[PDB]
């Protein structure tokens, strides 16, 4: 009721922002075969 | 040999076969 | 207010200061690595092992 | 000698004047509700 | 060096006790979500308006339930398609009456499950694996968002999505039956193919392994400690169980090869359920089953009774019983 | 088994009864189902379920409309079940048939056919015209 | 034969209009004959009530309800599309027609986005071309 | 009271998930 | 009243689907890059 | 004989055409033959659409699903959706037939006697998989025809002939968009909507000056994105995240043309702005409004107050009132409150389904319209009998949204599985162990213990 | 129908949506001939 | 003389597709003879403009 939709926001895009920033990581170099 | 383990499924397999094309031609 | 077609369900003004908090405080911590590198470096792989 | 190829091309083509055969009598004669 | 390539380093490590990876940054968050208000709505939630007619379903234990009785009931049909979250509610009663907390469990949910199917990749790829269970995987979660996501859709309301409990199961598969007739579809008729040869198929080669055992262990001591781990030689005579299936059927049926054979083992029922929740999918949006009523007729034109109009005369049972309150119009549009 | 005494429909209002030639009872059914067996299948009616096709209720009309003339009479003319106002605008006709293009060709044979089907149905099934979903 | 379905023309003994049809084509011993006056008569009703139906049109724009004039010109005036074409035979008649409609549909385009002399406007801009439209033809 | 047997029932199966999830035997290779 | 129809799509299928493998058929003959 | 057999490739028969990944005038005459094959369907389809029109049936009785899609453009079509001629839909049928002629000899000559490689001959067509200069001038020069391609639906609704509006004030007709709606608030209005219920993300377009104001967005999009992409070279985030080989590239565009083919699929159900329900059939949600406005209709005339009609729930038998307030139909069509037809929006006001104006104002075209589509609502099955799943076999219906709904959507499944397919065969080619494990170096081994 | 110019090929066009399905089936003949190599 | 001319654009695309694939999957069919296939592409397109010709006088 508008101070907890407040809070989904921030717990959402927090993680999405994990996961955006997470494959830019340069994420196919890590891998067992090298690097 | 061999000629009665086939042929006693492929002989009335066509015999029927023959039988349900027959009905498709079949009406009222 | 339910069926109102406001973008990505941004109702007051306060919840746009929470997107872009969020997007940009990952952002810079994402830049405190992958960001300030040398953007004319290429490759003529599949997949680059540049560094870290 | 035959070609095994040319062998099953035609009794594969049989089988689709046997099947669409069968569904063509499920829209005419009996079983059809015309 | 950087507190981002730092923590890159710790999300991405197969040295954790279980992966977590990128996926993992929105499967955890959603599953435990999931969880703990699925917990919380099966034991301790009060009743909801499921059919929109104020008349409101019983659903949790505190309630006088069990486990059987007992569902998490689907959101109103006031609702409907409408997206109806807490923030939108203006208190948690009138959230919980119009049926809330399906909404929350299901949409986390769908986002759980397809993060899981993405971590069984992502895992993959940093042990070297070829990638490909994440494949297999989606058949259930082809399925999952058949029931729980695209039947809502099609029909216009969650109301009509499947509660999630035990006998709300099977209130959701009877009147499935008898308004869309699921049966004589034909892609329920291919996973039924998919799991009862998913079942056959699994214990037949389940029994050619064990039956070949190459003697490890003594009488006394178990079977099974004849495999040491991480060993490499081959535990069973392969040769030994394609001789027998070679002779049990005729030869030519058999798989010598044991790695095109454990590839059938994950075709078959794999591609059954992929086909089948492309039925419930076709269905949600009223392309229903075949219908062969009053389809036998003799040369007077009097109607013969076959088979499909005995499973007719069960789905106008079911039709005319279901939402015995919520029509007030001759056809069921929805 | 289609005995010509059991193709022979009454045709007048005073009670005659006519047989049926073969192509009327087939040209009955395929025009019934394509023009008008969207609504009236199997005798029931969609849109207004009191008003069916069945001998019972085409017999309760002011005007009798269980005969061959008074059914084709109906299709040119549609008055209401009390007959005292005309719905030609609503129900398709071929008085109000330059908004149905349904109707737009159709002979005399043609609506004896279909008016043929109407009436030799209850015939043929006794109780599955327009009894509804029970004698499915 | 009763039950055979892809009799395409050997069945019945009219002709058709297409092997893939049970219709009967357009030509003679058909029922309804497109020259009779009463669909004349019923088309040429809706033109007089439309002019009617347009003489309400300015009392809602000076109140301040725009909902009942977008949906005034839709409401009855369903039916004009389907009679002003099917009216116009000739050469000129059938060209005067889309100056009634182009006028007609800005009536609409200027309800929507609610500007009050552009209704005014092009209401009178309608009333003078079926004007034109009736008293030729 | 009928219900709280339901209960020990649920959560008293979700004891014994976990403790074979991270208490498990763990497997080693010699 | 001898049903032309269905004497043109029956012979039309057979002149298409005989059409299809008689490329292939008229290759394996001239032993062409197939 | 090399080059196509498992000795020189390591590819089965059945894995056949992943022999082209590496060559690239075979694999140009592959995608142009294929192509070939996407303009024939719609030639001969709409040749056997035309020779099985009937004027009497209407358009969505008879089954068709392509001669619909022409009639949106304006062809052939008359007021109120009935078809008047259909020559030009004839003509339509032979362009899209005659030009795969062409198109298939380009796929015969491209893969038969082209050379195996254009790199070698031809430098501006040849390429490769890793090249990241040339493969988003590909993209460039294919983004630009797309931008053109949607001014062709632009030039068509302003000047070529108009398209068909079924929001038409005085009925549905084929009518120039004068004025189309330019405005990025509300064109990507749509875009950054809830896709849930009353929202409903890119869907809910309702008239035409949003469909061909917002075509124009796109054609502006489409065009300056074709540009960027051919001047400039990815950026350096953007060469971290990619995998640039050839199956790369698939996979990604399976993941997107499955976006469109769900949306394409949920258009077909719920839209009737750019599918007409005049053409198309009524949609799910207007079939289940239209029956309840059929019985207000039939019990108004007994006599009967209908707003006060108590229900046997407690609730309205016929208006009752939806959770914003709105005045809706009653029963199980209250979850279809948002259906915005254009046989229902004269009944309008602010508040919804003004009582006045039904108890007034009922037009018997409005009663023709509700009728017609409650008897040819959208539920069939699968051997074309319609009704309920326990309908008698009478009909001969399906509706062609039910088969839009039911076909682009299984096939818009089978390519986010192809997205998951080929990318993770892509992401491990590239990193090398798609043939498997080694088993001189496994990976597992050198780590730590298990846990 | 068609127009009255070409009524005649009536049959012809009727088989002609099928034909893409032809060139599914054509791979695998060809995939036979050459002897699945 | 438009049933004629169709009837007789038909014809020639049986020659074709039965001839043309037999004359690439050859390894030199093509090159050897193409000057007579290229009269045989020239007379397939000129008839269609012919039916196009046709069809919009009798129009
Ligand atoms: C994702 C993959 C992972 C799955 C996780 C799912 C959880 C993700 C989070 C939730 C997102 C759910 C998507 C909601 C789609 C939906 O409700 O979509 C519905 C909308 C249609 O919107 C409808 O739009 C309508 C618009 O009509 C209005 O406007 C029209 C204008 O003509 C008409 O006038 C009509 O009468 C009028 O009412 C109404 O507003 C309806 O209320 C509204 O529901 O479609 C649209 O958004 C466009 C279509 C979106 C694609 C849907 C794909 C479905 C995904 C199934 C995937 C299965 C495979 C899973 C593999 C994993
Ligand atoms: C336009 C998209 C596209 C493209 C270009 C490719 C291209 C390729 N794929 Mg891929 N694929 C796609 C979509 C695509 N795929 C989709 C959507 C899926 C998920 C189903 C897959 C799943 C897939 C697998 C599992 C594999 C490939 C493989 C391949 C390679 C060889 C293909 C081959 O020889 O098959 C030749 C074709 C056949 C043998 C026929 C297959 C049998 C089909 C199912 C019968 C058709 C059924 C029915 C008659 C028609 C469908 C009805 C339905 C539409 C309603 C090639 C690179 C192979 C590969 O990995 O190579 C690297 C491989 O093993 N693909
Ligand atoms: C969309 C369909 C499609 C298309 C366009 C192609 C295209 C191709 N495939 Mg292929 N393939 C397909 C489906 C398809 N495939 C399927 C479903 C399978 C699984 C069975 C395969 C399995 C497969 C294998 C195993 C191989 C190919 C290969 C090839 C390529 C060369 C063929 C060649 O040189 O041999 C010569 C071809 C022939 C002699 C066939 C003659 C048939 C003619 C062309 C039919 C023409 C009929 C048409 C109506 C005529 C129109 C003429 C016009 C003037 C009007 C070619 C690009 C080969 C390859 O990779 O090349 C390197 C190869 O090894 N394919
Ligand atoms: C996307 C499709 C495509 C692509 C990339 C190519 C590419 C190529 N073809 Mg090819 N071809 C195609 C389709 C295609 N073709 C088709 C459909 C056919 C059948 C007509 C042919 C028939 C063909 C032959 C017979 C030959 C080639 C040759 C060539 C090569 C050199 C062409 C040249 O001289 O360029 C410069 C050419 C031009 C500037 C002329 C362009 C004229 C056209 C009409 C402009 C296109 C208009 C417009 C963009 C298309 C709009 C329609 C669209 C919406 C579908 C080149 C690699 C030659 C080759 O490889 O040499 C051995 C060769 O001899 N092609
Ligand atoms: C067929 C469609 C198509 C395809 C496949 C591509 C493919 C690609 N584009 Mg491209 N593009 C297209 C159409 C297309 N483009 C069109 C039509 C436009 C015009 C709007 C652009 C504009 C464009 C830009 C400006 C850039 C690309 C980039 C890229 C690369 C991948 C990046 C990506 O997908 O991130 C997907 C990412 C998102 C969907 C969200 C990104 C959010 C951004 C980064 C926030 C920063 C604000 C930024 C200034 C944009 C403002 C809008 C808003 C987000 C605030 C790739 C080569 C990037 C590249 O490497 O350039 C060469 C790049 O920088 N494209
Ligand atoms: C089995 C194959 C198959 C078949 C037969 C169809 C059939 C169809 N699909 Mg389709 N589809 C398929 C597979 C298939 N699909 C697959 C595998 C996908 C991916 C999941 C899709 C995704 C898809 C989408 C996304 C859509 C369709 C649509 C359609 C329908 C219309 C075709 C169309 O829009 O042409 C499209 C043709 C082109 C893009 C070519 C260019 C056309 C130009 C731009 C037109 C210019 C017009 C202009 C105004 C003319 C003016 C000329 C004047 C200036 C002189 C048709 C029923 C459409 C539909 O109706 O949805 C319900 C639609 O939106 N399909
Ligand atoms: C050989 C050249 C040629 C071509 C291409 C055409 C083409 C056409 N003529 Mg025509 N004609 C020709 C020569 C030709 N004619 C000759 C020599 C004469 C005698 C001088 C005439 C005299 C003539 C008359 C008198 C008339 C025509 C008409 C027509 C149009 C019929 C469609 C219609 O009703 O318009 C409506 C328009 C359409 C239905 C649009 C059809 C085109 C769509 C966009 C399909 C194209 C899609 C795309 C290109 C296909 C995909 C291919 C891709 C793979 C590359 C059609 C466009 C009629 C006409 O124009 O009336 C308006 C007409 O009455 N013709
Ligand atoms: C293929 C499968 C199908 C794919 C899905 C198809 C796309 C569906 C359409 C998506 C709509 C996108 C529009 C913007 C979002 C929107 O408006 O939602 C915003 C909507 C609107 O939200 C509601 O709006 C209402 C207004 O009517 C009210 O204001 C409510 O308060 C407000 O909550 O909320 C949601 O749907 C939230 C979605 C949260 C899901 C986030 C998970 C995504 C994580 C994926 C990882 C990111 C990588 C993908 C990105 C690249
Ligand atoms: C367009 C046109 C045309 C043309 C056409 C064409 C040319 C077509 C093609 C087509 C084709 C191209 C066909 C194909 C066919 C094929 C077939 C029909 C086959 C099948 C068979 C089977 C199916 C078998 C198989 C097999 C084998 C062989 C072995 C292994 C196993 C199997 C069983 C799989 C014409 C001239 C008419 C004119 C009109 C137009
Ligand atoms: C026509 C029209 C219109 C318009 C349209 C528009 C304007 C559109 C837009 C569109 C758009 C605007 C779209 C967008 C999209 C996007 C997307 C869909 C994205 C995606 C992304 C991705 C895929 C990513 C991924 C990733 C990640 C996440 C991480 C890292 C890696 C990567 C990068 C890969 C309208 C509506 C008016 C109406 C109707 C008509
Ligand atoms: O909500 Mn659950 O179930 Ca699907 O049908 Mn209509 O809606 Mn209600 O009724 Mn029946
Ligand atoms: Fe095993």
């Amino acid at each position: 009721m508008l101070t907890l939709k407040i809070l989904v926001y921030t717990t959402v895009i927090f993680f999405v922002s994990l996961f955006i920033f997470g494959f830019l990581s340069s994420d196919p170099s890590r891998n067992p075969n090298r690097k | 040999f061999r000629w009665l383990a086939i042929h006693g499924l492929a002989i009335p397999t066509v015999f029927f076969l023959g039988g349900i094309t027959a009905m498709q031609f079949i009406q009222r | 207010t339910e069926g109102t077609n406001e973008w990505f369900g941004v109702d007051d003004l306060r919840l746009l200061a929470v997107l872009f908090l969020g997007h940009w405080a990952i952002l810079s911590l994402w830049l405190g690595s992958y960001g300030d590198s040398n953007e004319d470096e290429d490759f003529f792989g599949e997949i680059d092992y540049s560094a870290r | 000698r035959i070609p095994l190829w040319l062998v099953g091309l035609v009794g594969g083509l049989a089988v689709i004047t046997m099947l669409s055969l069968f569904f063509y009598g499920s829209y005419s004669g009996l079983g059809s509700s015309l | 060096v950087s507190l981002w390539e730092r923590f890159c380093a710790w999300i991405t490590s197969t040295e954790n006790r279980l992966y977590i990876g990128w996926f993992g940054c929105l499967m955890f968050p959603t599953l435990l979500t999931a969880t703990s208000c699925f917990i919380i709505a099966f034991i301790a939630a009060p009743p909801v308006d499921i059919d929109g007619i104020r008349e409101p379903v019983a659903g949790s234990l505190l309630y006088g339930n069990n486990i059987i009785s007992g569902a998490v009931v689907p959101s109103s049909n006031a609702i409907g398609m409408h997206f109806y979250p807490i923030w939108e509610a203006a208190s948690i009663d009138e959230w919980l009456y119009n049926g809330g907390p399906y909404q929350l469990i299901v949409l986390h949910f769908l986002l759980g499950v397809s993060a899981y199917m993405g971590r069984e990749w992502e895992l993959s790829y940093r042990l070297g694996m070829r990638p490909w269970i994440f494949v297999a995987f989606s058949a259930p979660v082809a399925a999952a968002s058949a029931v729980f996501l695209v039947y809502p859709i099609g029909q216009g309301s969650f109301s009509d999505g499947m509660p999630l409990g035990i006998s709300g199961t099977f209130n959701f598969m009877l009147v499935f039956q008898a308004e869309h007739n699921i049966l004589m579809h034909p892609f329920h008729m291919a996973g039924v193919a998919g799991v009862f040869g998913g079942s056959l198929f699994s214990a037949m080669h389940g029994s050619l392994v064990t039956s070949s055992l190459i003697r490890e262990t003594t009488e006394n001591e178990s079977t099974n400690y004849g495999y040491k781990f991480g060993q490499e030689e081959e535990t069973y005579n392969i040769v030994a169980a394609h001789g027998y299936f070679g002779r049990l059927i005729f030869q030519y049926a058999s798989f010598n090869n044991s790695r095109a054979l454990h590839f059938f083992l994950a075709l078959w029922p794999v591609v059954g359920i992929w086909i089948t929740s492309m039925g419930i999918s076709t269905m949600a949006f009223n392309l229903n089953g075949f219908n062969f009523n009053q389809s036998v007729v003799d040369s007077q034109g009097r109607v013969i009774n076959t088979w499909a109009d005995i499973l007719n005369r069960a789905n106008l049972g079911i039709e005319v019983m279901h939402e015995r309150n919520a029509h007030n119009f001759p056809l069921d549009l929805a | 088994d289609l005995d010509e005494a059991t193709r022979t429909v009454v045709v007048d209002n005073a009670g005659n009864t006519t047989v049926l030639t073969p192509e009327q009872v087939k040209r009955g059914k395929r025009l019934f189902n394509a023009t008008c067996g969207a609504c009236h299948v199997g005798g029931i009616t969609k849109t207004n379920p009191n008003v069916g096709l069945d001998p019972e209720a085409l017999s309760l009309a002011t005007p009798r409309r269980d005969n061959i003339s008074a059914l084709v009479d109906y299709i040119k003319n549609p008055t209401t079940y009390d007959g005292l106002e005309s719905i030609a605008e609503v129900h398709p006709s071929i008085k109000s048939a330059d908004i149905y293009p349904r109707m737009r060709s159709l002979t005399d044979e043609d609506l004896y056919s279909i008016a043929g089907h109407i009436m030799l149905s209850p015939k043929i099934a006794s109780e599955k015209w327009g009894g509804g979903k029970i004698y499915y | 034969s009763y039950s055979e379905g892809a009799a395409y023309g050997t069945d019945q003994a009219d002709k058709l209009y297409s092997p893939y049809s049970v219709y009967s084509p357009e030509g003679e011993k058909s029922l309804y004959k497109p020259d009779n006056a009463e669909y004349l008569a019923r088309k040429k009703a809706v033109l007089a009530e439309t002019k009617n139906r347009l003489q309400k049109i300015p009392a809602y724009v000076d109140k301040k309800e725009w909902f009942n004039v977008k949906d005034e010109l839709t409401r009855y005036m369903y039916e004009t599309r389907g009679a002003v074409r099917s009216l116009s035979s000739s050469v000129t008649q059938k060209e005067k027609a889309e100056v009634f409609f182009r006028a007609l549909e800005d009536t609409y385009g200027a309800a929507t986005l609610k500007k009050g002399d552009a209704v005014k406007a092009s209401n009178d801009k309608a009333i003078a071309a079926l004007d034109a439209f009736t008293a030729t033809l | 009271m009928e219900a709280l047997v339901y209960t020990f029932l649920l959560i008293g199966t979700l004891m014994v998930i976990f403790f074979a999830v991270f208490f498990r035997e763990t497997p080693r290779i010699l | 009243m001898i049903n032309w129809q269905v004497i043109g799509q029956l012979m039309s299928t057979a002149v298409i689907m005989l059409a299809g493998p008689a490329v292939i058929v008229l290759l394996a003959l001239k032993k062409g890059n197939l | 004989i090399a080059g196509r057999d498992i000795e020189s490739t390591g590819f089965a028969w059945w894995s056949g055409n992943a022999r082209l990944i590496n060559v690239s005038g075979k694999l140009l005459g592959a995608h142009v033959a294929h192509a070939g094959l996407m303009v024939f369907w719609a030639g001969a389809m709409v040749l056997f659409e035309v020779s099985h029109f009937v004027p009497e049936k209407p358009t969505y009785e008879q089954g068709f699903i392509l001669i619909q899609h022409l009639a949106t453009l304006g062809y052939g079509i008359g007021p109120g959706g009935e078809i008047t001629s259909t020559v030009p839909y004839f003509a339509v049928g032979v362009i899209h037939l005659i030009s795969s002629a062409i198109l298939g000899f380009g796929g015969i000559y491209h893969s038969l006697l082209g050379p195996d490689t254009l790199e070698e001959s031809f430098p501006f067509f040849g390429y490769d998989w890793r090249d990241k200069n040339k493969m988003t001038t590909i993209l460039g020069i294919h983004l630009c025809l797309l931008g053109l391609g949607s001014f062709l639906l632009v030039i068509k609704a302003m000047y070529l002939g108009g398209v068909y509006d079924t929001w038409a004030p005085g009925g549905g007709d084929v009518r120039y968009i004068t004025t189309p709606t330019l405005n990025p608030i509300v064109i990507f209005g749509y875009v950054f909507r809830s896709p849930f219920g009353g929202d409903g993300w890119v869907v809910s377009v309702n008239n035409m000056e949003d469909v061909i104001g917002g075509h124009i967005w796109v054609g502006i999009l489409c065009i300056t994105g074709g540009i960027w992409h051919i001047f400039t070279k990815p950026f350096a985030w953007a060469r971290r995240a990619f995998v640039w080989s050839g199956e790369a590239y698939l996979s990604y565009s399976l993941a997107a043309i499955s976006l469109m083919g769900f949306t394409a699929a949920l258009y077909s159900w719920y839209n009737n702005t750019a599918y007409p329900s005049e053409l198309y059939g009524p949609t799910g949600p207007e079939a289940s409004q239209a029956q309840a406005f059929t019985f207000l209709v039939r019990d108004q005339r007994l006599g009967a107050n209908v707003s006060s009609a108590q229900g046997p729930t407690g609730l309205g038998k016929y208006l009752m009132r939806s959770p914003s307030g709105e005045i809706i139909f009653g029963g199980e069509t209250m979850r279809f409150w948002d259906l915005r037809a254009p046989w229902v929006e004269p009944l309008r006001g602010p508040n919804g389904l003004d009582i006045n104006k039904i108890k007034n104002d009922i037009q018997p075209w409005q009663e023709r319209r509700a009728a017609e589509y409650m008897t040819h609502a959208p539920l069939g099955s699968l051997n074309s009998v319609g009704g309920v799943a326990t309908e008698i076999n009478s009909v001969n219906y399906v509706s062609p949204r039910s088969w839009l709904c039911c076909s682009h959507f299984f096939l818009a499944f089978f390519f986010l599985v192809g997205h998951w397919w080929h990318s993770g065969r892509a992401r491990a080619a590239a990193a090398g162990f798609e043939k498997g494990i080694n088993r001189a170096n496994e990976p597992v081994l050198s780590m730590r213990p298990i846990d | 129908r068609l127009p009255e110019a070409y009524v005649v090929f009536s049959p012809i066009v009727d088989v002609l949506p099928i034909i893409p399905v032809f060139f599914l089936l054509l791979a695998f003949v060809w995939q036979a001939a050459i002897g699945f190599r | 003389m438009i049933t004629l001319l169709v009837a007789l654009l038909v014809l020639i695309s049986l020659g074709l597709v039965v001839t043309v694939p037999v004359a690439l999957a050859t390894p030199g069919e093509w090159e050897i003879a193409k000057g007579k296939f290229n009269r045989f592409f020239q007379i397939w397109v000129f008839l269609v403009i012919v039916i196009a010709a046709a069809d919009g006088i009798s129009s």
